[PDB]
DNA sequence: TTTTTTTTTTTTGAGCGACTGCACTACAACGTTGTAGTGCAGTCGCTCTTTTTTTTGCTGGTGGTTTT
């Protein structure tokens, strides 16, 4: 009603935009904008953020996803981060580098 | 908000892109542009038809600019009310879209454009 | 990669804004150092030595690094919420967002107002036998909001 | 760094004790000695700004409003007055929560104040205020003591066990036993 | 200053010579301020933070 | 400097006086070990309490790793037989709970 | 270590300012006109905007009084 | 470091705590022995002093 | 339509869990009594984190501060 927005409201609105039918084509527009992604600090990853990144860069060709992080540094569980999202991301991907 | 953003884009096209709106008034598209063109050119044509249907005048920035170029290029006799010499001090004292009108005005009015370039040789493209 | 990319096509995502500024400065310094090492065909770093040994051409790589140094001001190194807000403001038609919105830093006041509205619309018309249990669970809406 | 540092605030000041010192000045001194040194000797009273108006109705009772409700309930139950009339009086002013929660708060506060009044009026006798005129160390103390019963001194306050109330009761017991008044003092 | 494009404007997709851009205007304003200095140029910037004494980087032009 | 504010920094000598102090979580908010989704158990079931205490202990181990991996030259630790239980001498201590 | 602050020998600037002249200093009749700075500037704008060759039109004076906000 | 030597200043030693109360305990136990200490994680406002 | 006064603060932790003392019956040692186990109540320690994420048109274009 007031037309305002929050910090988590950006993540929720982008997840609701990608949750729709046409918004997947919007993700293709993101594949027209940035055909690469290097994501630092993946231990502090919300499940909405990982759902967005999985909807954009799962298995489409010519785009690369590089999740750089550390599971031993996920200490922001009070803030909203979750190490089980990192374990789901580790179970989904196949390559691992240290 | 959509009408305000489209009016902002139409004002920016009236300032900077007169040929695009002149082609959109006829009903023809421009080859080589982005995806956001199939909803702007019929909207611009409907805007022109709506302001022609209403009592508002037809004239805007771009067509009056073209009419000014046409009435300064074809006229042999200089119209009255014009000054003798016009000084333009600086680069931002004229945006780089009225240079055709400046070339039309230079046929009848002596125009001294004081240009401030950092280099003395040619360094452009 | 199948094709080289520009500075406006490489997306780097880091949560902390000072971390993004430090990473942008470090990437700019690495671009300048690799441009110097490619113009000189020598370096004092072994990883930079292998980077110089991997390329066959030196002039085109130095020109690309000079263009990267010039376009580093328009680099796509954003935060999480910054990239999400840029994607919402860029493609506003597919997302269904407004064009100008006001951002509030603290949402605790609106959350307390909504919790007070919930407590007014729920706990007020209850009788004594239910309000006794509601009072035994929480003293007021502040304890529920703290929970 | 060639300047003098902040010297200590406590300094030996000249002071002459007057002839007539009231009992209220002694009570304000022994309630808080540093505050009485600030606001009476050099007349410096630090005025803090009042609290802002809250944006919602009080759902719970805490602090000064709860203390005033407990004080009025204890003053009403010490005379065996109707607590339901005071409940309607506090509900008509909006100080109580709306609906059944205000009734629950009034029930538990009435239970606590009735448990306190069963000890208060267990040994309560009707007493009146008496005058106090004393001469100690050539200093005159004039004042009044409220509700002086023949059993002694009886005071009741809805607060916790603190040393300031004990100091106040000890000062009242000293100013009561000095001119007659054989008996205990209870709080 | 860098200003994000609206997202559906055709001028951002295809630029020309006489197009307004805040980035190139500021980068030419810095060059004009460098040229316009006759005797003394005094460039000052926040290089260190006052909160946590963190290192602050200057602009790309400086 | 706190452990969350020491992530990514560098210190020559680090002292950890209260690294043995631990906190027992009472609320039952855990994650499933198969679906990797957040499950909030409003009832006082001991299985959800144990599954939340396991994630709490993993977060404490991650905090211990972050606090240990910031020293360069020397780190000092404070170890003590801390007992969270109210019993004085019960024959067992709670250092395994830390 | 010893330290002293430097004393300014000459003034940084002289008395330089861009100034003006003010910096160096029956029932309806013009005698019954309200005297003030704002009616003076209104009459100055009326004498500035009106053309001297063209005849004065009463509806133009009514429009100028409606724009200024005076009595009709 | 190799042959290079450096004396240990007061900025090298850092105490890693978890909460604010034990940080105040460390600061009160360190200011008793005439050693000043700063709290880099202090997020308290200046308007509350 | 006019106008009067006035300087005194207060209050605020409670649930969880152990220590200790007295009562109370069950049962074996020497009908009665001492020891052991449990219930209930008064009294007392203790203890309650960590934090940061931003788009806003420099003069966007009939524009523009100041003197009589």
């Amino acid at each position: 009603r007031r037309g305002e927005l929050g910090f988590d409201d950006m993540l929720s609105r982008l997840d609701s935009a990608l949750r729709s039918e046409s918004g997947e084509v919007l993700a293709a527009a993101i594949r027209t904008r940035f055909p690469v992604a290097m994501i630092d600090e993946f231990q502090d990853t919300d499940p909405q953020q990982y759902r967005i990144f999985r909807r954009i860069w799962h298995h489409q060709p010519e785009t690369a996803l590089l999740l750089i992080g550390d599971p031993k540094q996920a200490i922001y569980a009070f803030r909203g981060a979750d190490i089980f999202t990192y374990m789901k991301a580790r179970s989904e991907v196949h390559a691992h580098y240290t | 908000q959509l009408s305000s953003k489209a009016a902002d884009l139409f004002d920016q096209y009236l300032v900077y892109r007169p040929d695009w709106l002149a082609q959109w008034e006829t009903g023809h598209l421009v080859e080589g542009l982005g995806e956001a063109q199939a909803w702007q050119a019929p909207l611009w044509k409907a805007l022109v038809e709506y302001t022609h249907q209403l009592g508002q005048p037809r004239w805007h920035r771009a067509n009056l600019y073209q009419r000014f170029i046409e009435t300064l290029e074809s006229a042999t006799t200089c119209p009255p009310g014009l000054p003798s010499r016009v000084f333009i001090c600086g680069i931002s004292a004229l945006p780089p879209v009225y240079l055709q009108a400046l070339q039309a005005l230079g046929k009848h009015i002596e125009i001294h454009l004081l240009f401030t370039n950092p280099c003395r040789y040619y360094w452009g493209d | 990669f199948p094709r080289p990319l520009t500075v406006e096509e490489l997306l780097v995502v880091t949560f902390t804004e000072a971390a993004t500024a430090e990473l942008r400065g470090r990437i700019r310094s690495n671009i300048h150092e690799l441009r110097i090492a490619c113009l000189r065909e020598t370096t004092d770093n072994p990883l930079y030595e292998r980077l110089l040994e991997e390329i066959d051409d030196k002039a085109q790589a130095a020109q690309w690094l000079l263009l990267a140094e010039r376009q580093m001001d328009e680099a796509a190194v954003f935060t999480i919420h910054g990239f999400c807000q840029r994607m919402l403001n860029l493609n506003a038609f597919e997302s269904g967002m407004l064009f100008e919105q006001q951002l509030i830093e603290d949402e605790s006041l609106l959350r307390y107002q909504a919790c007070a509205d919930f407590w007014r619309r729920h706990c007020y018309p209850l009788p004594r036998e239910i309000a006794q249990v509601v009072f035994e669970t929480w003293k007021g809406p502040q304890a529920l909001l703290r929970d | 760094q060639a300047g003098k540092a902040h010297s200590e605030f406590v300094q030996p000041l000249p002071f002459t004790l007057p002839e007539t010192v009231p009992l209220e000045t002694l009570q304000r001194f022994w309630a808080h000695p540093v505050r009485a040194f600030f606001q009476m000797r050099l007349q410096v009273n630090f005025r803090t700004e009042d609290s802002e108006i809250p944006d919602t109705e009080p759902f719970i009772l805490e602090g000064l409003s709860r203390y005033q409700i407990n004080q009025q309930l204890l003053n009403a139950l010490v005379e065996q007055d109707d607590a339901e009339r005071l409940f309607r009086r506090f509900r008509a002013a909006g100080d109580l929560p709306y609906g059944a929660f205000g009734e629950i708060f009034w029930e538990t506060q009435c239970q606590e104040m009735q448990q306190l009044a069963d000890r208060v009026i267990a040994c309560r006798q009707p007493g009146q205020s008496m005058e106090i005129d004393l001469a100690c160390n050539g200093v005159q103390i004039t004042g009044w003591l409220p509700q002086v019963q023949p059993d002694g001194l009886l005071r009741w306050r809805p607060s916790l066990l603190s040393v300031a109330q004990g100091m106040q009761l000890w000062l009242e017991h000293l100013v009561y036993c000095a001119s007659g008044g054989n008996g205990e003092s209870r709080l | 200053r860098q200003l994000a494009p609206l997202g559906f404007d055709l001028m951002s997709q295809k630029p020309k010579r006489g197009d307004r851009s805040r980035r190139d205007d500021d980068r030419y304003l810095f060059l004009e301020a460098l040229i316009s200095a006759q005797q003394k140029l005094y460039i000052s910037y926040i290089g260190r933070s006052i909160q946590d004494n963190s290192e602050r980087f200057p602009s790309v032009l400086v | 400097v706190t452990i969350h504010k020491s992530k990514g920094l560098e210190y020559p000598l680090v002292w950890l006086p209260f690294i043995t102090n631990f906190r027992v979580q009472e609320q039952a908010f855990y994650h499933d070990r198969h679906s990797f989704e957040a499950v909030l158990d409003l009832n006082a079931a001991p299985e959800s309490v144990d599954l939340a205490e396991a994630e709490r202990l993993a977060e404490d181990l991650r905090l211990l790793y972050v606090a240990l991996t910031r020293s360069v030259w020397h780190c000092s630790l404070g170890v003590a037989p801390l007992v969270r239980r109210r019993g004085d001498k019960k024959g067992d201590t709670d250092v395994h709970q830390s | 270590a010893e330290l002293n602050a430097k004393t300014l020998q000459r003034l940084p600037g002289d008395n330089w300012r861009v100034t003006s002249y003010s910096g160096l200093q029956p029932t309806l009749t013009p005698h019954q006109f309200p005297r003030g700075a704002s009616p003076g500037t209104f009459l100055h704008s009326l004498f500035e905007d009106l053309d001297f060759t063209q005849p004065v039109d009463p509806n133009w004076v009514r429009e100028k009084l409606e724009l200024g906000g005076f009595e009709s | 470091n190799g042959d290079d030597a450096r004396p240990v200043r007061a900025s090298d030693i850092s105490v890693l705590v978890r909460s604010r109360q034990e940080a105040a305990q460390v600061r009160d136990a360190l200011t008793l022995l005439e050693i000043p200490s700063v709290y880099l994680s202090n997020r308290d406002s200046v308007f509350e002093t």
